[PDB]
């Protein structure tokens, strides 16, 4: 698992 | 959705061997984001490959895109050689709809790297040419002038120049900011989210360092330093490591109780047992310092001494450093005894 740029 | 050219959720359909602008070849799509899409093309003027950025035909993206772009622009207007650990931004246009930034054509990123050796962790000697590389960087960001946060250093977002090479680059200037023109609160990729964005408090450049500590034990573990599923774990994994933060900035923290709790004589404590109690899961012992490093591995290999392996734990923790204010700052990482 790999988390994960914050979106718009 | 905008003549057949984009699809439902905004991204162009790429097609191999499409030519833009009586200019760009594209081979191929080489990468698939939240943003937009990476693609190979050939640069008939400059006869050379770019990886062009193809961003979301949105406002919001295209709004952050030219921030980004601003930032990248800002930083070329310097000739130190500082700025060659940063991706060089050769161009940008519109193109049916999307902007599109070109950018010079790198090779794979740091996650790819630690993938080929099963995750098992590149060398201390490849780490420490990472760190210096990343310290001269975020010197670089920490120019007056610039003073410009990444706010998502990753090892997705740091890519080699060549598979054969150790120089390195930081790319993806999407969720960065200039000191004072801050925009949210919710940032960094979790893994490698700094206190002071989880607990809610203002934050400055300080916030890449922390992430770059999490970032150089991983790429000699191949594993993530604190692997969180959500904001309390990825607190309470920090917790694990580094103990309770201490007072004086839990009393200013708006989210301290998100996390923990306050009691009516002031000392802090996590809220009301699966993790290991604070301050117990010593990165002496992750690092496997006196145990032959990560695994045991590096257990008789030059440049793995308890006393190297000291020096790496050390400039960690100075990175890891709880208060912002004191808190390693890469003029200093760079003069650190680990790079001696
Ligand atoms: N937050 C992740 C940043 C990447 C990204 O890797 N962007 C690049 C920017 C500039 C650049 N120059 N050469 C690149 N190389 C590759 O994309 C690549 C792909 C596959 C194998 C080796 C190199 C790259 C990649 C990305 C990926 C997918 C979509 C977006 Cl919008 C951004
Ligand atoms: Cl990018």
């Amino acid at each position: 698992a790999r988390p994960g740029t914050p979106a718009l | 959705y905008n003549d057949g050219y984009d699809d439902d959720n905004y991204d162009y359909i790429v097609k191999n061997g499409e030519k833009w602008m009586d200019r760009y070849e594209i081979d191929s799509l080489i990468g698939k984001g939240s943003f937009g899409q990476v693609v190979k093309a050939y640069d008939r003027v400059e006869q050379e490959w770019v990886a062009i950025k193809i961003i979301k035909n949105k406002k919001a993206f295209l709004n952050q895109a030219q921030i980004e772009v601003r930032l990248l622009e800002l930083m070329n207007k310097h000739d130190t050689e500082m700025k060659y650990y940063i991706v060089h931004l050769k161009r940008h246009f519109m193109f049916r709809n999307h902007l599109c930034l070109v950018f010079e054509m790198l090779s794979y990123n740091l996650y790819d790297l630690l993938r080929n050796t099963n995750f098992r962790g590149v060398s201390l000697n490849l780490t420490r040419k990472f760190a210096q590389q990343m310290c001269t960087a975020l010197l670089f960001l920490a120019t007056p002038e610039l003073s410009i946060i990444h706010c998502d250093l990753k090892p997705e977002n740091i890519l080699l120049c060549n598979p054969k090479r150790s120089a390195i680059k930081i790319v993806d200037f999407g969720s960065s900011c200039q000191l004072g023109q801050r925009i949210y609160q919710y940032i960094q990729s979790r893994f490698y989210r700094s206190p002071e964005v989880l607990l809610g408090m203002p934050y400055d450049l300080a916030i890449d360092m922390w992430s770059l500590g999490c970032i150089l034990v991983e790429m000699h573990t191949g594993e993530p330093l604190f692997s969180g599923a959500n904001e309390v774990d990825q607190m309470n994994k920090i917790v694990e490591v580094l103990g309770i933060p201490p007072a004086h900035i839990l009393d200013q923290a708006p989210k301290a109780r998100k996390f923990f709790e306050k009691l009516p004589d002031g000392t802090w404590n996590l809220k009301k047992r699966e993790y290991k109690p604070p301050g117990t899961r010593k990165l002496h012992n992750i690092l496997g310092v006196e145990t032959g490093g990560p695994g045991g591995r590096r257990a008789g290999e030059s440049g793995h001494t308890v006393a190297d392996y000291l020096k790496f734990k050390d400039l960690i923790l100075r990175m890891l450093d709880y208060d912002p204010k004191t808190r390693i700052q890469p003029y200093y990482a760079l003069q650190h005894s680990f790079f001696k």
